[PDB]
RNA sequence: GUUUGACCUCAAAUCAGGUAGGAGUACCCGCUGAACUUAAGCAUAUCAAUAAGCGGAGGAAAAGAAACCAACCGGGAUUGCCUUAGUAACGGCGAGUGAAGCGGCAAAAGCUCAAAUUUGAAAUCUGGUACCUUCGGUGCCCGAGUUGUAAUUUGGAGAGGG
RNA sequence: GUUCUUUGUAAAGUGCCUUCGAAGAGUCGAGUUGUUUGGGAAUGCAGCUCUAAGUGGGUGGUUCCAUCUAAAGCUAA
RNA sequence: AUGGUGAA
């Protein structure tokens, strides 16, 4: 070529990579428990088959439990806001648990919950309290 | 007294071997009416509530490659269907035609709706050519010359 | 030449009628970007240490004006002439005869813009009012239905 | 050429 | 005149597209649970393939809901329809499987 | 077909509203008074020939009719 | 909700309020020049239906083009080469005089902070996209490019050229068939 | 199909031709012609000739009522 | 008020911020477009929806989530490959031209507007400026914007309420 | 993994019950002049003339039945 | 043929 040639001619020098190993050894990014059972020797459905979890759902065209596991032993293991609970301690204060009046109440209800909605953040409240 | 008028008309979907058959037959009849478009049913009765024609001339649509034709009549007419792979015309027909009424109304059909009456509006008193019409393996065949 | 339902404009809203008009709208300003910002400062300065009626304005968008024209929720309408597209408005005065709500065409764009914080406004309408103004409103209407909508019974017709 | 627009539909108020 | 001379190469490259799809998704199986379908036509009904997706009504009758079938690695599609009562069955209970298959991790 | 277009209250009002608003075209103010005078089947003639379609010259000319009918008497 | 009756009010197109407009401005267009910013699209309907939103960036021109390749087209393509720094986004029909028809074609600046920072459009300020209708892609320059789907589109629905070459050029395998 | 309703088809439809004189009518009935007789129906050989044979000689029969 | 102020429109500046051009061009997208040559002379068929010329991009482009294909116990965005197939189909049925659906695989991903009111509060953004942990955040001011900028919704419905 | 902060009557999801419920026009379409094809149901596009509908409209199959929803947009491999 | 460089 004109311009490949230039660049075998200059004292610059090329911009030389060597990136080939890595097209083919990679390694396994996403889980930590994967990573310290996979074989790199073996191939990516070799190296699933040896877990037990299947690498494709299905039929394949052409032929042909330690670790999966630890992998079920990960799967075992919100409060109200500061006005919000001051306002319903106002509401329980004045009716107790008469949600009907509360409901048509407008001085502490002003906007107008259903009594489902305000019985709910009600026994919430009572939660974090009496 | 033979006073009647020839309407045609085409569906959506038609060109070279359909179009030279549409635009010449328009030419050499002289009543002929050229329409537009048409697509489906019943509206092909009202199309004759408008020009007072006497006569229609429908070409179908459908399997791309075959023909498909209707052929009726203004107030109460029947329907027969078809499956083929400015001077005054002469008729011509054939015995196999008044065998019987499959044939002999068609015989009377082509006689006013293909031919000519005489007082048209488009009516050339020279002659030019004589019409082909008769059947063999059940099916119709039309040439001019 | 102009047909009817264009020019049904420019046979706008005479001068008394006019400022008695924005005697009343004036009344009616919505809040200043400034002003309710101000508003709530004051409210985060009391809320955050330790009611309210809702709150009326005139209302100014086309598109909410359009949805308030034929919802019934509209008394008055305010709409100017002179408009880039006329067409953004030339249905608007039929549209208010069909549903019945009372509509005045205003003159000068702009003048509606003052009334509501903004440039221009092309329409704006009083909706909702106070108690004390509920009978203002009322009359003015008529005063409009009287020198605006019987004045030009035939604004509809002539070229 | 200019015919009066003869409002054919706002004659009758919506309820 | 195009040569594939490739055909070599352009398979090992696939290949490490699968592995490094494979590196990134890991503990998941590179594609989504397709279902399963009759193909048209008189030439191929007696064939039963994969179709592309699952249909809302399979996937409500399933036991789980449009778009959280989605996140758990399941094709949807929307066009497709249901009207073979035999099809239905068969692909409900591939998904039901699957449901008993999976072990999805949370997000703690 | 399942959401093909039931007719809307307030989309009917629009298309009237407008019908009304802005009057009449050429060909349609020359329509109305080819049903006047000549008939409603010289008047189809003409709005098949305007339009494409007969289809759509028939349901032209039965709106004209609402138009006219609406019009004088009501 | 005005963009119901605009929307068929623009239907009614040779009836009489609209054509007493059209008269007007296709005179007054006929004052101004070939090609320039107009300030508020004057459809205003249809420019938000294709697009156009009334937000800083997006920029209305107006365009005037002789009558009798396509107009539509060409239109966008004479504000594109003027315009240079902005994207045709779309284009739509005004005014036709007898001789000049008239376009109201939108534009976007890529380089405005506040296109580059919204979602809905910052697609629009990606290289790939620098002059959308010099390559027909434009909705009309894609309707001239007989792109859709369907049976009529066969010989034209993936590259008429990448159809072309595909039928035109001879392939082989390593273990010929 | 069935010939009841085509009887009643030869009643309102057809037209009299014989009240009226070959002016109007125009259409030479060339009878005793039933062309089954012609040799090869596929090559096309006869039919040509048999054909032209029916036109041409309708117009001597239309000629002397001209 | 024969003053004065709104707006609208047209300008202006060696103001502040930007950006377009040219090169390369194998590939891709448009546009334009022959001739030697093929059937016997040449108007189509044929060289050829080519070469040259013009315009425009990118790491690819283009295309793309049906106004799709089908006639079935229906498929289901697109692109490619194998097949369908030298088939259907066209061609002074001749030089010959020449698909597509299905089927098998490669790869797989879906979505955003315009649409009916935030109207009990334009809830949105550009910029300027002062700081800060600076591919930005914040306050304060300026504008843009109601000829509509945000939230919700895109038919797979969806929204109002309970 | 390690932490520092999470808040506001905040943001959604599911099922049931009730009350509503809008989807792109000088475009589709039609006539004609050219261009494109091997395109027979002028296919596709352009120009020019005219120019629509909403229990609609587009496309296909024997008198119905199936199929999609144009005239806006984005998008890896 | 196309596209170019020259020129009493």
């Amino acid at each position: 070529s004109v311009r490949k040639r230039k660049m075998n001619r200059s004292s610059v020098g090329k911009a030389t990579r060597r990136n080939k190993d890595k097209q083919r050894k990679i390694n396994i990014q996403s889980n930590p428990i994967i990573a310290a059972n996979w074989d790199y020797s073996l191939t990516m459905a070799q190296n699933y088959k040896k877990l037990g979890l299947r690498a494709k759902l299905q039929t394949p065209a052409g032929g042909k439990e330690t670790e999966v596991v630890k992998k079920l032993e990960e799967l075992a293991s919100r409060s109200q806001s500061e006005r919000e609970e001051e306002w319903l301690e106002k509401l329980y204060k004045k009716h107790g648990d008469d949600y009907k009046k509360m409901f048509f109440d407008k001085k502490l209800n002003i906007y107008q919950q259903s009594e489902g909605d305000l019985k709910r953040r009600l026994l919430r409240w009572k939660k974090r309290n009496g | 007294m033979n006073k009647q008028r020839t309407l045609l008309i085409s569906s959506r979907g038609v060109n070279y071997r359909h179009r030279h058959l549409i635009q010449d037959l328009s030419g050499l009849l002289p009543h002929s009416r050229k329409e537009p478009k048409l697509d489906t049913l019943q509206q092909l009765n009202e199309i004759a509530e408008l020009y007072n024609c006497n006569n229609v001339l429908f070409f179908e649509a459908r399997k791309h490659q075959d023909l498909y034709l209707w052929l009726s009549k203004p107030p109460n007419g029947p329907t027969i269907k078809f499956y083929i792979q400015g001077s005054r015309p002469v008729l011509s027909f054939d015995q196999r035609f008044e065998s019987s009424p499959h044939y002999q109304l068609i015989k009377e059909l082509l006689v006013h709706n293909f031919g000519v009456p005489p007082n048209a509006r488009k009516s050339k008193p020279f002659i030019d050519h004589v019409m082909s019409f008769s059947i063999v393996d059940d099916k119709i065949w039309v040439r001019t010359y | 030449k102009v047909p009817p339902t264009i020019a049904q404009f420019q046979y706008t809203l005479d001068r008394n009628t006019a400022a008695e008009t924005f005697k009343l709208f004036n009344k009616y300003r919505p809040e200043t970007a400034a002003e309710k910002k101000e508003r709530l400062t004051k409210e985060a300065a009391a809320v955050a240490e330790g009611a309210s009626p809702k709150p009326y304005a005139v209302k100014y968008g086309l598109n909410h004006v359009v949805a308030l024209i034929e919802n019934k929720k509209a008394k008055l309408v305010l709409i100017a002439n002179d408009v880039d597209p006329i067409e953004l408005v030339v249905f608007l005065p039929a549209l208010c005869k069909k549903m019945g709500v009372p509509y005045a065409i205003v003159k000068g764009k702009a003048r509606l813009g003052t009334l509501v914080n903004q440039k221009t406004s092309a329409v704006a309408a009083l909706t909702e009012v106070r108690a004390e103004d509920e009978a203002a409103l009322a009359k003015l209407v008529s005063t409009i239905d009287a020198n605006f909508a019987d004045k030009y019974d035939e604004v509809k017709k002539h070229w | 050429p200019y015919e009066p627009l003869i409002d054919w539909f706002t004659r009758h108020e919506e309820v | 005149v195009k040569v594939h001379f490739d055909q070599a190469g352009k398979k090992v490259s696939r290949r490490n597209a699968r592995a490094t799809r494979a590196a990134k998704i890991a503990p998941r199986p590179l594609d989504l649970l397709r279902p399963v379908v009759r193909a048209p036509t008189v030439k191929y009904n007696r064939k039963v393939r994969a179709g592309r997706g699952f249909t809302l009504a399979e996937v409500k009758a399933a036991g789980l809901t449009a778009a959280y079938a989605r996140t758990i690695g399941i094709a949807v599609d929307h066009r497709r329809q249901n009207r073979n009562q035999e099809i239905f069955d068969a692909n409900v209970q591939r998904l039901k499987e699957y449901q008993s298959k999976i072990i999805v991790f949370p997000r703690n | 077909s399942y959401k093909k277009g039931a007719a809307s209250n307030r989309t009917k009002f629009v298309r009237s509203l407008v019908r009304e608003i802005a009057g009449l075209s050429p060909y349609e103010r020359r329509l109305i008074d080819l049903i006047r005078n000549s008939g409603e089947k010289r008047a189809r003639k003409v709005a098949k020939k305007r339009l494409g379609s007969f289809t759509r010259a028939k349901a032209k000319v039965e709106e004209m009719n609402n138009i006219i009918a609406a019009s004088r008497r009501h | 909700g005005a963009y119901k009756y605009l929307e068929e009010l623009q239907r009614k197109k040779q009836s009489d309020v609209l054509r007493f407009l059209q008269r007007v401005r296709v005179w007054e267009y006929r004052q101004k020049n070939v090609i320039h910013r107009a300030a508020r699209p004057t459809r205003p309907d249809k420019a938000r239906r294709l697009g156009y939103k009334a937000k800083q960036g997006f920029v209305i021109y107006r365009v005037r083009v002789r009558r009798g390749r396509s107009l539509r087209a060409t239109a966008e393509e004479r504000v594109g080469r003027r315009a240079a720094n902005l994207r045709v986004l779309n284009s739509y029909w005004v005014n036709q005089d007898s001789t000049y028809k008239y376009f109201e074609v939108i534009l976007v600046d890529p380089q405005h902070k506040a296109i580059r920072r919204d979602a809905r459009y910052n697609w629009i300020c990606d290289p790939v996209h620098k002059h959308r209708e010099a390559r027909g892609l434009t909705a009309t320059g894609k309707k001239s490019r007989g792109i859709n789907k369907g049976h009529k589109f066969n010989n034209t629905k993936a590259g008429r050229r990448k159809t072309w070459k595909r039928q035109n050029t001879l392939s082989l395998w390593r273990y010929r068939k | 199909n069935n010939t009841k309703a085509m009887k009643h088809a030869l009643e309102r439809v057809q037209l009299p031709w014989k009240k009226h004189s070959f002016q109007e009518h125009q259409s030479v009935t060339s009878e005793t012609n039933t062309d089954e007789h012609i040799k090869d129906i596929y090559d096309d050989t006869e039919r040509e000739l048999a054909f032209y044979k029916q036109s041409l000689d309708a117009v001597l029969v239309a000629r002397d009522e001209l």
